[PDB]
RNA sequence: CACCUCGAUGUCGGCUCGUCGCAUCCUGGGGCUGAAGAAGGUCCCAAGGGUUGGGCUGUUCGCCCAUUAAAGCGGCACGCG
RNA sequence: UGCGAAUGCCGGCAUGAGUAACGAUAAAGAGGGUGAGAAUCCCUCUCGCCGUAAGCCCAAGGGUUCCUACGCAAUGGUCGUCAGCGUAGGGUUAGGCGGGACCUAAGGUGAAGCCGAAAGGCGUAGCCGAAGGGCAGCCGGUUAAUAUUCCGGCCCUUCCCGCAGGUGCGAUGGGGGGACGCUCUAGGCUAGGGGGACCGGAGCCAUGGACGAGCCCGGCCAGAAGCGCAGGGUGGGAGGUAGGCAAAUCCGCCUCCCAACAAGCUCUGCGUGGUGGGGAAGCCCGUACGGGUGACAACCCCCCGAAGCCAGGGAGCCAAGAAAAGCCUCUAAGCACAACCUGCGGGAACCCGUACCGCAAACCGACACAGGUGGGCGGGUGCAAGAGCACUCAGGCGCGCGGGAGAACCCUCGCCAAGGAACUCUGCAAGUUGGCCCCGUAACUUCGGGAGAAGGGGUGCUCCCUGGGGUGAUGAGCCCCGGGGAGCCGCAGUGAACAGGCUCUGGCGACUGUUUACCAAAAACACAGCUCUCUGCGAACUCGUAAGAGGAGGUAUAGGGAGCGACGCUUGCCCGGUGCCGGAAGGUCAAGGGGAGGGGUGCAAGCCCCGAACCGAAGCCCCGGUGAACGGCGGCCGUAACUAUAACGGUCCUAAGGUAGCGAAAUUCCUUGUCGGGUAAGUUCCGACCUGCACGAAAAGCGUAACGACCGGAGCGCUGUCUCGGCGAGGGACCCGGUGAAAUUGAACUGGCCGUGAAGAUGCGGCCUACCCGUGGCAGGACGAAAAGACCCCGUGGAGCUUUACUGC
RNA sequence: GGCGAGCUAGCCCUGGCCAGGGUGAAGCUGGGGUGAGACCCAGUGGAGGCCCGAACCGGUGGGGGAUGCAAACCCCUCGGA
RNA sequence: CGUGGUUCGUGGAGCCAUGGGGGAAUCUGGGCGGACCACCGCCUAAGGCUAAGUACUCCGGGUGACCGAUAGCGCACCAGU
RNA sequence: GCGGGGGGAACCUGGGGAACUGAAACAUCUCAGUACCCAGAGGAGAGGAAAGAGAAAUCGACUCCCUGAGUAGCGGCGAGC
RNA sequence: CGCGGGGUGGAGCAGCCCGGUAGCUCGUCGGGCUCAUAACCCGAAGGUCGUCGGUUCAAAUCCGGCCCCCGCAACCA
RNA sequence: CCGAGGGUAGGGCCCGUGACUGGGGCGAAGUCGUAACAAGGUAGCUGUACCGGAAGGUGCGGCUGGACACC
RNA sequence: GUGGGAGAGGGUGGUGGAAUUCCCGGAGUAGCGGUGAAAUGCGCAGAUACCGGGAGGAACGCCGAUGGCGAAGGCAGCCACCUGGUCCACCCGUGACGCUGAGGCGCGAAAGCGUGGGGAGCAAACCGGAUUAGAUACCCGGGUAGUCCACGCCCUAAACG
């Protein structure tokens, strides 16, 4: 758990990076399975669609498996457990009987050792992967089909998880690591357990220089633009938001919700408070 | 100190140029105008 | 007040450089004194010269330290970019 | 159709004025030559200046500027016989260097498809796209001028056709590989450099000494196969096989068998290699230039040693580090006479670039402009090191006006008696200090720091002894790092150049960072970190009419918005208003449904027109919640057995009346508050108190080590800041020869005073003073120049910004 | 309605650059310690928006320039490295 | 219903056009004559073509109470230089 | 196999379509369906043979000129059209 | 100087604004309860409405002036 | 050479003193309230934590040195 | 040593039901709550009381004692794993090997603290209702931290027999 440092300078004081041990692997990933990719928060027509993105570090994509309803009863050992830069979490590198290899995230309690299998035959195991129909009431569960099979796109974040809490007919009943009570189709996969490298959400930046190795360019507050620029600037000598305190596109930025009504999507949806 | 003018040929014929000029309605009517006009040089020298 | 100047008359203070006025701070000459002497007071003559260094503050000013014969007040586009 | 005005327009020519300047203070002097003419061109000598450059090479960019002949009108800040200038001729040679008949990257374009009033937007595959990947040439000689291009020598690549030997061949398809970070870094090499008493070499003994194991010059380069050293990559066999969108013998996966090692196989580097080639000083003529001998040159030992090579080397770390082709391998059709593989041999091998400048007089800067411009190499000695600094190689240059004088004054610099911040907004500026080694080093602290704290001692040369290291042998020599002893000289030994002044104490900001190109670098922005909030994924949000995209090939430990801003200890009360959040009732509510009743017109059947009740969203009202949402957090009167003051009470109002902390403050008007400290003297500063005009808790409150070209206050050190100036240097200023601007300018024959006048007169009045004309100087005046005042108002002038202004989208 | 990101700002793809010195993190090894530890010390090690300081990037203070060498320069000084 | 055109700006607002919803008939059928109804008239929608009379002046020519090199085109001249 | 593509001073039709300005402020209105941009057409282009006018039992396709007429109207019944 | 509010029994507030009427809480006084005091119960007293003029029939109330009080403002300069 | 000591520089400890500040002792009859001693009128005490003019109050846990009627 | 024994002794993983609260659905009507008595609050927007469903946290009723365990603080539903202390019977082994214990080390109720979780009920602070002269209390309605888990600190006590 979380590497510190002797403050030998300032900022190193602070700073937390992760405890590796779980690597088995380093500089790799199976080349077999990964392109690349590239962006700048700019889109297709160039222009910045997302603020202060840029900079920080290459990285080639590791292409990792949220399907795994095609492998149906093939085997799999977990060959290693390595380092994916895409993603908070961790990803096992599994090796199938059929010789296949593939990436999966890879979940809390996963030694590198063992058996996986993924289907309605499926073992309750940590690693396996089932429909949820299949999966005992009180499990807790990631990677989480939200259609079926459309991929997992539900608690794949390290640390997270999600836990069956009942079934109604076709559906079961979800509660998703925000809190919001879900039902997802009966049919839809999902893997055993929670996702692990938990530890993630401790890790102390602690300098200006690891976030930006991480992409995320300097932040610059409405309150120090000019009116121009955002509905909270001017005045100066500071100045209280002056107004409900506001997007620099001035939707209002506390309390106010955004999801759409008529969402067909309701449904199926029963909380989050 | 640095000026205005840093004078790279590529950049010249690929901004400037006629095949710029034509792939494009604003362009074209460069040409149609600096034609019309009757300029010598429809279009920037670089070698 | 709104007369010249808004097709521009640069604004405080400092510094430099002065020059002039006298309603005189000092030195010179005087009357009165509730002037014994010394030392003051107040007023008259007098513009020749003189009129310190420093702490504080942008300061002018002022307060203060140490001296002084005395540490004068004013004008010169609040003299002088 | 008549011009005097429009800071009018176009042109011409004046003034300023022979004035300022002539563009780096690196610096010149003479002799000879040339010529009509020479400070300025040529050659010689002497002097001086660059030398991590001001030398050499490459890429951009530029486009004949290159070389040579003939020229000097202009261009050249003077001159010019010279030139980057005029005229004219000449000059750029590649299968291997660069780029294309190769690959893909961002991006671009784009069959398919999608979208858009039109123009067009998007988009899979593909195609295009390079300073990346792939790819075969090294050394010398040659021209006035080109050379990995021509030539000499020694190598190599592809394609085509043949022959031989080998083999299931065969691709746009499968697989391997290509193929990758950042720090640090091993071993062996080379580049490069230093030294030699050894090798080779014209020549020299000057001026006192020196005929020497003297002095000065040089002592290498390229090189296939083979080989040797140093490294890189790299298992072999079988059986199974369901995966690698067909196929596979390949790859993947499982089991068994032997290798563990580079053993082998293989690739590269270096070295050596047949051979080819260079080859100094000097002296002689003889050169823009270089050319003979020296020479038959010598051609070797030692050491120093990369950042370069071996190269996919190794280690550790986390922020996790391109693609595709060449290349190999696998099979599909298809063909197995073919095809491919290997070696040899003959043939075939296109296009473009190639001159010259290239840190600049040839590029970007209107200029031969003190500016700007990416990669490489950049020698020697000494100073700890080093690309630093001083001198210096090669090489290059003295900056395209000069000569004199030796005033003021200005710039750049040197020094100063006594004093030592008295200077001044401020020690601004300058001075001090200054490198290395050693002693030593406080508060406080987040235990790292603070620290180079502070403060000191050492620092040269000679002789003696002496320890370990690298290289060699375990040897010497050569280099490296030391240690001890005794002496020498001077004012002084980091003897010159490069190289912190320090301390105390406040405010602000945690810190490194970021910013107003070109008056603000900061207490501003950012920043890790904390909180709120939105967002279940075709996410929210952003751009776009849309398609599409970004988000994100992410999924609530994530992503968006907002505020606060390391860390410590903390962040109180008010939900009445506003905002947001929740509320299936109720009220109002638009189109629409409704059609009671009324109307126009018809002979009428009818056609047409109104139209009440009632049903009918969101929004608003209403009900509640909500503070790290917008925000807000009282007044008057009384009271204690001196006095004062008021723990206490009364009352009025609020949604609630400011808690902690802090406080004359980056906030305190009165104000230089009062007291204390510092000083001889303190409107600042520091410590207090509290009467907080008008602090106060995430537009956070109070602190906080460390940090700061921030802002304040004090001391020591030290000084030309000052008392208060003096002297000296150089580049100007002055004089002479050459060249020769500028703003401004109604015209001028252009004095002072006291008046006067639109109120500040050279111009009017009176009086005074005053021969004509210049030079060098100073700035009082011409309400001096410059800029149609920026402040101020005016205009029913404009623009940016805000909002519960209006009205739209 | 068109023309501009050859200046400048941001990102994207692909390369390159950062003399020399200093300080001495974790880790590792050994030793000590303990019931086993934590931990302590030594060596090694070579971390860091670490320190000094060229190249490079800057632009702090001051002087100079102000019809400039220059429509932002020069000199001394100074920040990062 | 929503709009455009017409002189027509919502007006008593017809006509012509039509983005949206509903949605006929073939002479005894349909549109129109300024809301609407009656009468009286006009005309035959939802297919297409059609000279001439009209516009213009790159070009050629003819003519000026048009200019005469600061005029006349920007260009009398190798100027869109 | 035939055709298309692109260009042309101005002129033509179509799809789209401003602001200054005017209203002595300004929103409706004006400028104006102008400027412009786009597509197509030609030597012209558009229009064109009545589901028309509109008070006459009248006219007879369309274009262009004069006139009707600054009339009928339209209009913050304003400017104006 | 300026603009807005205010001055009412002893204290703090209503009442003015809309003419005629002065009210609420505390205090003070008289009486109870208590051994006693407060608490508590029953009772009373108490103001010309800053002041000076006017209007009216009548003025705390409407108007003017003066005297104070609280507040706001004083900017470009 | 050592060397009294003088000088310069930086530490340590100790006494004294200082605007102001903190509580404390103590001083016949001042002000506020009633916490405690009787079940003291809320049993008390208590470590700690928050709050409040003040005594104190409340929370959590603890101690007894506290407890003939009522369901 | 052997053979036995009782036990909420400690650590870990599981797990059970009762109840409270919350939500959904049913049915159902005008009050429910609360107190000394009341009010605040909740309720026709359909509460309380009743039934069914789900969620979730925390504490373990009868057994239960005047009881057992532990050195102390302390320990109480049930299951398992791992683990301490201790008692009895035997009289087998070693042979004074003992007792205490300044320092050291370790444990240490509650509250508190840091970082994550979790959060039903309760409940400092806080708000409101009442009481009172006042009522920053006692009672009533709310209610955050906390109470719970992991890890790490704090190291106190009427830590008492
Ligand atoms: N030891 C002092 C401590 O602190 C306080 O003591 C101080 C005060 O509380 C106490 O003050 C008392 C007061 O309560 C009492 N109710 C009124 C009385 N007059 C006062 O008394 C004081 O005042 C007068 C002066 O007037 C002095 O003469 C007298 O000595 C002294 N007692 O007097 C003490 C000082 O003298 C507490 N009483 C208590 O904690 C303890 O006694
Ligand atoms: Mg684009
Ligand atoms: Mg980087
Ligand atoms: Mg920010
Ligand atoms: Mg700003
Ligand atoms: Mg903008
Ligand atoms: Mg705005
Ligand atoms: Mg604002
Ligand atoms: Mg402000
Ligand atoms: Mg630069
Ligand atoms: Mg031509
Ligand atoms: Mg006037
Ligand atoms: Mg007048
Ligand atoms: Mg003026
Ligand atoms: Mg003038
Ligand atoms: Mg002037
Ligand atoms: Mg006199
Ligand atoms: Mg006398
Ligand atoms: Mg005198
Ligand atoms: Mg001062
Ligand atoms: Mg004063
Ligand atoms: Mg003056
Ligand atoms: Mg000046
Ligand atoms: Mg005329
Ligand atoms: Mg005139
Ligand atoms: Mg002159
Ligand atoms: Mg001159
Ligand atoms: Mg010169
Ligand atoms: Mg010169
Ligand atoms: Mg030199
Ligand atoms: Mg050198
Ligand atoms: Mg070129
Ligand atoms: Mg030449
Ligand atoms: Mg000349
Ligand atoms: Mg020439
Ligand atoms: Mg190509
Ligand atoms: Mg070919
Ligand atoms: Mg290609
Ligand atoms: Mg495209
Ligand atoms: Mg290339
Ligand atoms: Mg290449
Ligand atoms: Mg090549
Ligand atoms: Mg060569
Ligand atoms: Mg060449
Ligand atoms: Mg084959
Ligand atoms: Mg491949
Ligand atoms: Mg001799
Ligand atoms: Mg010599
Ligand atoms: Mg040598
Ligand atoms: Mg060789
Ligand atoms: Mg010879
Ligand atoms: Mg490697
Ligand atoms: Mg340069
Ligand atoms: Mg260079
Ligand atoms: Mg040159
Ligand atoms: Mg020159
Ligand atoms: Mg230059
Ligand atoms: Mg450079
Ligand atoms: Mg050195
Ligand atoms: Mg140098
Ligand atoms: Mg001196
Ligand atoms: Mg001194
Ligand atoms: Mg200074
Ligand atoms: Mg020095
Ligand atoms: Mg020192
Ligand atoms: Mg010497
Ligand atoms: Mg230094
Ligand atoms: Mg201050
Ligand atoms: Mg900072
Ligand atoms: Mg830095
Ligand atoms: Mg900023
Ligand atoms: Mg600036
Ligand atoms: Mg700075
Ligand atoms: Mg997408
Ligand atoms: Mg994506
Ligand atoms: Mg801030
Ligand atoms: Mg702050
Ligand atoms: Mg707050
Ligand atoms: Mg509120
Ligand atoms: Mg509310
Ligand atoms: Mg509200
Ligand atoms: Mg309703
Ligand atoms: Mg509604
Ligand atoms: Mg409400
Ligand atoms: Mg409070
Ligand atoms: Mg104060
Ligand atoms: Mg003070
Ligand atoms: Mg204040
Ligand atoms: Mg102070
Ligand atoms: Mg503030
Ligand atoms: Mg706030
Ligand atoms: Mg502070
Ligand atoms: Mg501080
Ligand atoms: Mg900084
Ligand atoms: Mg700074
Ligand atoms: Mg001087
Ligand atoms: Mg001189
Ligand atoms: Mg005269
Ligand atoms: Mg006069
Ligand atoms: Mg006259
Ligand atoms: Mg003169
Ligand atoms: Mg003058
Ligand atoms: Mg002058
Ligand atoms: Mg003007
Ligand atoms: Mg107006
Ligand atoms: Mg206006
Ligand atoms: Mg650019
Ligand atoms: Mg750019
Ligand atoms: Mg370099
Ligand atoms: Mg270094
Ligand atoms: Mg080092
Ligand atoms: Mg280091
Ligand atoms: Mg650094
Ligand atoms: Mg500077
Ligand atoms: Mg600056
Ligand atoms: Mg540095
Ligand atoms: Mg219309
Ligand atoms: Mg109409
Ligand atoms: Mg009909
Ligand atoms: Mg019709
Ligand atoms: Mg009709
Ligand atoms: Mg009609
Ligand atoms: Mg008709
Ligand atoms: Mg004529
Ligand atoms: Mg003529
Ligand atoms: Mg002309
Ligand atoms: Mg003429
Ligand atoms: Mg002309
Ligand atoms: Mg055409
Ligand atoms: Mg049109
Ligand atoms: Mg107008
Ligand atoms: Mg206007
Ligand atoms: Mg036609
Ligand atoms: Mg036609
Ligand atoms: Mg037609
Ligand atoms: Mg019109
Ligand atoms: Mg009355
Ligand atoms: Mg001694
Ligand atoms: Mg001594
Ligand atoms: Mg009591
Ligand atoms: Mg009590
Ligand atoms: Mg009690
Ligand atoms: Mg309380
Ligand atoms: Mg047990
Ligand atoms: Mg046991
Ligand atoms: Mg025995
Ligand atoms: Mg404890
Ligand atoms: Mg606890
Ligand atoms: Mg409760
Ligand atoms: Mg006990």
């Amino acid at each position: 758990a979380v590497k510190k440092f002797k403050p030998y300078t300032p900022s190193r004081r602070f700073m937390t990076v992760a405890d590796f041990s779980e690597i088995t692997k380093t500089e790799p990933e199976k080349s077999l399975v990964k392109p690349l990719k590239k962006t700048g928060g700019r889109n297709n027509q160039g222009r910045i669609t997302v603020r202060f993105r840029g900079g920080g570090h290459k990285r080639l994509y590791r292409i990792i498996d949220f399907k795994r309803w095609d492998k149906v009863g093939i085997p799999a050992k977990v060959a290693a457990i390595e380092y994916d830069p895409n993603r908070s979490a961790r990803i096992a590198l599994l090796h199938y009987v059929d010789g296949e290899k593939r990436y999966i995230i890879a979940p809390d309690g996963l030694q590198v050792g063992q058996q996986v299998v993924a289907g309605p035959d499926a073992p309750i195991q940590v690693g396996n992967a089932l429909p949820l129909r299949f999966i005992p009431v009180g499990t807790v569960v990631h990677a989480v089909e939200l259609e079926p099979k459309k991929g997992a796109k539900l608690a794949r974040a390290a640390g997270t998880s999600a836990q069956i809490q009942g079934r109604e007919g076709d559906y079961v009943i979800l509660r998703l690591p925000s809190g919001e009570l879900r039902k997802v189709h009966g049919e839809c996969y999902a893997t055993v357990g929670a996702v692990g490298n938990a530890d993630h959400k401790n890790i102390v930046l602690g300098k200006a220089g690891r976030s930006r190795w991480l992409g995320r360019r300097p932040h610059v507050r409405g309150a120090a633009m000019n009116p121009v620029d955002h509905p909270h600037g001017g005045g100066e000598g500071r100045a209280p938001r002056g107004r409900p305190p506001a997007s620099p596109w001035g939707w209002q930025t506390k309390g106010l919700k955004t999801r759409k009504r008529r969402k067909p999507s309701s449904r199926f949806i029963i909380a989050r408070r | 100190m640095k000026r205005t003018w840093q004078p790279n040929r590529r950049k010249r014929a690929k901004t400037h140029g006629f095949r710029a000029r034509m792939r494009t309605p604003g362009g074209r009517k460069v040409l149609k105008r600096r034609r019309q006009k009757g300029r010598w040089r429809l279009t920037p020298a670089v070698r």
